[PDB]
């Protein structure tokens, strides 16, 4: 698009390498620290998409 | 012992398999849905069973099947002891492929 | 939007001694995104705790973290004579963050 | 050895804009790695500029510095890119950029890399 169509999307982090045929839809977010984090995107742990 | 619950978490942010064959015939969904404490659908005044708390999932945002076939063979009301029915299934996903 | 207030100001110990610090926030609480960080005149800061729960790579015991509360401390059993520096605390959790003014220690 | 190398101590006048970056030994920028920098002047305390995400893009500007400096990322040159804008006597000081060890989409929350530093000075 002239404008830029932001529609399509990809993963981009996971903690495991799926399966053949998988799909997941699940939105939570990645955490990369060992200090679990929750609510909103921050630090060591960011959007998966 | 009507249906079956699948999944990995069942807290309504992964998709689950909800199987349910009570009356009508099998229903079988693909979707995340909101889990309650206790499931059940037999609960109703007084000691006769009923088709109560049928909407044992409480959300449905999006998600992928929806498929019906005929039903198995019931027992009306119930019976205690003296059991003729007996049933087996096996269950295995593979490649996707439940 | 986060200020950590650094105490005390000035240190003046016999080397050798156990040594105290703390520092203030005035935001919400959160004691695993604080830091304290070492910067020597000519040289580039060092980290020393990450998370006031944990050391570093190549921090020796000298430095314990403690703190629960919005207080934040941290402790050195000796003080070597090496280890006059100044002391930064810095929070992670909040909108941009902040670091603090510093703690100087004396000979 | 996992160290990170930055350029050297820089002078340049007014009404010229100056890019800044620093490189790595042997270190990735990947995506889960993000780097932080910070400036000190003479006799100053540390302030927080800007730390950006590799991966997704994400930036963080502090409100005063969010009209005259960018913060850029290659992940396939691992380096970084500040532009600064109208620099001025106070923007004279030296520049960090830190990062953590952080490979295998796995990394602690303390940033354990330090380079030496830019001493930028505009007259
Ligand atoms: C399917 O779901 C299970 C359950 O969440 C996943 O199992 C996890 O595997 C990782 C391996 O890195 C472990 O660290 C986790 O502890 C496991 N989860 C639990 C709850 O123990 C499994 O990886 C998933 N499969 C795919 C292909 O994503
Ligand atoms: C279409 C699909 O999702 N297929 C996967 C399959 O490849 C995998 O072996 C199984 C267990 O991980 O889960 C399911």
């Amino acid at each position: 698009k002239v404008s830029g169509n932001y529609n399509y999307l990809y993963r981009l982090f996971r903690k495991s390498n799926l399966k053949p045929f998988e799909r997941d839809i699940s939105t939570e977010i990645y955490q990369a620290g060992n200090k679990p984090c929750n609510g909103v995107a921050g630090f060591n742990c960011y959007f998966p998409l | 012992i009507r249906g079956w619950i699948f999944g990995t978490t069942l807290d309504s942010k992964t998709q689950s398999l909800l199987i349910v064959n009570n009356a009508t015939n099998v229903v079988i969904k693909v979707c995340e849905f909101q889990f309650c404490n206790d499931p059940f659908l037999d609960h109703k005044n007084n000691k006769s069973w009923m088709e109560s708390e049928f909407r044992v999932y409480s959300s449905a945002n999006n998600c992928t099947f929806e498929y019906v076939s005929q039903p198995f063979l019931m027992d009306l009301e119930g019976k205690q002891g003296n059991f003729k029915n007996l049933r087996e299934f096996v269950f295995k996903n593979i490649d996707g492929y439940f | 939007e986060i200020v950590l207030t650094q105490s005390p100001g000035t240190l003046s110990l016999s080397p050798g001694d156990r040594a105290t610090l703390s520092c203030r926030a005035s935001q919400s609480v959160r004691i695993s995104y604080l830091a304290w960080y070492q910067q020597k005149p000519g040289q580039a800061p060092r980290l020393l705790i990450s998370g006031s729960s944990s050391r570093a790579t190549g921090i020796p015991d000298r430095f314990s973290a403690s703190g629960s509360g919005t207080d934040f401390t941290l402790t050195i059993s000796r003080l070597e004579p090496e280890d006059f520096a100044v002391y930064y605390c810095q929070q992670y959790a909040n909108s941009p963050w902040t670091f603090g003014q510093g703690t100087k220690v004396e000979v | 050895q996992m160290q990170l190398v930055q350029s050297g101590p820089e002078v340049k006048k007014p009404g010229t804009s100056v890019k800044v970056s620093c490189k790595a030994s042997g270190f990735t920028f990947t995506d889960v790695s993000s780097l932080q920098w910070v400036r000190q002047a003479r006799g100053q305390r540390l302030e927080w500029i800007g730390w950006t995400v590799v991966g997704t893009g994400n930036t963080n500007y502090a409100p005063r510095f969010q009209e005259r400096v960018t913060i850029t990322t290659d992940k396939s040159t691992s380096t970084a890119y500040m532009e600064l804008s109208s620099l001025r006597s106070e923007d004279t000081a030296v520049y960090y950029c830190a990062a953590p060890f952080c490979s295998e989409t796995s990394c602690s929350d303390g940033f354990d890399l330090w380079g030496q530093g830019t001493k930028v000075t505009v007259s």
